[PDB]
């Protein structure tokens, strides 16, 4: 979910 | 999404008092790779943009006074202001950034101070406005506390209804007072039918109503 | 000093699109991410998404996916937010806010861009003096002001003496008149002793109607 999308994006 | 809940909705303290406010997240905001709670606090003074105070739940941002301290872990966070100053009036928001960013609904910190009666002023319509067919008469109540105040408009001692609007300022960041402006709006034709235009003001700091008035065209 | 300078307030019709800007100065724009955050009614904050000025790539809240578009012009150090298919519910102040990296807070925010979505047309205010008189004195002080009447949408900005007069100013929240137009007043208290030597001018700006009015306020 979204926490991992933030991790990948940053 | 992670839901952020702040309490209380508002609170009011005198300068020098300690305050605490709560922020609860609906799930953990702990980021595993760095073992940091991805939780920030912001201060938003009236008319300004938010200012970052705290991040990682408890690390104070550079330049933030040390009276502001963030604490907590898991789902329960706290912002403490150790000794509130008059300029700390603001809405304080928490923010989680572990997942899709969400904010709490804010805690509004208001300041308590001694009673201050309003200074009252009245303004006739400008000649420029009159030439255009309308008369706006303005009554100003300056720098009073607490915020509750009542204005009544009287025209040759007749109480008016239905033809005025008012608004009150945010609290002042230096003296903790409020001010209020009321506008009575009439047509030019009605304005010219009467002599005495009066604003009558009631407030805790006054033992009897104060009236400020003018005589039209004088 | 770091600054994020956002474009001015705008009125747009339902169904239209709008693009607003956020210009970074005092730092290299590619050194920090840029977030966009909506504020409704001066309080509730809602995140739209984040852009990386170096790559130009963005990550959006699911709420704004396909509704918001983040872009950047690295040459002019300027980020952009475009919103499409606008509804009344999109009226808000939109902030841009820098974020150094994943773990950081939003450390510096622009001043916000107010977007009003409405079928009502823009209207610029009339500006009238609130002239000091014998009935606007309180113990050696005089109150004076400007009435900024009949405009749409918010906001109006008022300064005094081009920003050199700020002490004792109260610029009141606007009121919504029955007509659907706004009115506000801005007042200041000054010494009565110097009304003849000092000059007081309110500078009124209503960007949506191109109103820039300076009004000299003198004793009646």
């Amino acid at each position: 979910s979204f926490k991992e999308e933030l991790d990948k994006y940053f | 999404n992670i839901m952020m809940t702040q309490s209380p909705s508002s609170l009011a303290v005198s300068a020098g008092e300690k305050v605490t406010m709560s922020c609860k997240s609906s799930q953990s905001v702990l980021h595993s790779s760095d073992q940091k709670n991805y939780l920030a606090w912001y201060q938003q003074k009236p008319g300004q943009s938010p200012k970052l105070l705290i991040y990682w739940a408890s690390t104070r941002e550079s330049g933030v006074p040390d009276r502001f301290t963030g604490s907590g872990s898991g789902t329960d966070f706290t912002l403490t202001i150790s000794s509130v100053q008059a300029e700390d009036l603001a809405v304080y928001f928490c923010h989680q950034y572990l997942s899709s960013y969400t904010f709490g609904g804010g805690t509004k910190l208001e300041i308590k101070r001694t009673v201050a009666a309003p200074s009252v002023f009245i303004f006739p319509p400008s000649d420029e406005q009159l030439k255009s067919g309308t008369a706006s008469v303005v009554c100003l109540l300056n720098n009073f506390y607490p915020r509750e105040a009542k204005v009544q408009w009287k025209v040759d001692n007749a109480l008016q209804s239905g033809n005025s609007q008012e608004s009150v300022t945010e609290q002042d960041s230096k003296d903790s007072t409020y001010s209020l402006s009321s506008t009575l709006t009439l047509s030019k034709a009605d304005y010219e039918k009467h002599k005495v235009y009066a604003c009558e003001v009631t407030h805790q700091g006054l033992s009897s109503p104060v009236t400020k008035s003018f005589n039209r065209g004088e | 000093e770091v600054q994020l300078q956002q474009s001015g307030p705008v009125l747009v019709k339902p169904g239209a699109s709008v693009r607003m800007s956020c210009k970074a100065s005092g730092y290299t724009i590619t050194d920090y991410y840029l977030n966009w955050v909506k504020q409704s009614h001066g309080k509730s904050l809602e995140w739209l998404g984040v852009l990386n000025p170096y790559s130009g790539g963005s990550l959006y809240s699911q709420t704004f996916k396909g509704k918001a578009t983040l872009t950047v012009d690295r040459s002019s150090s300027t980020a952009y937010l475009e919103l499409n298919s606008l509804t009344s519910e999109d009226s808000a102040v939109y902030y841009c806010a820098r974020q150094l990296g994943r773990g950081n807070g939003l450390d510096y925010w622009g001043q916000g861009t107010s977007v009003t979505v409405s079928s009502v047309s823009t209207k610029g205010p009339s500006v009238f003096p609130l002239a000091p008189s014998s009935k606007s004195t309180s113990g050696g002080t005089a109150a004076l002001g400007c009435l900024v009447k009949d405009y749409f949408p918010e906001p109006v900005t008022v300064s005094w003496n081009s920003g050199a007069l700020t002490s004792g100013v109260h610029t009141f929240p606007a009121v919504l008149q029955s007509s659907g137009l706004y009115s506000l007043s801005s007042v200041v208290t000054v010494p009565s002793s110097s009304l003849g030597t000092q000059t007081y001018i309110c500078n009124v700006n209503h960007k949506p109607s191109n109103t820039k009015v300076d009004k000299r306020v003198e004793p009646k």
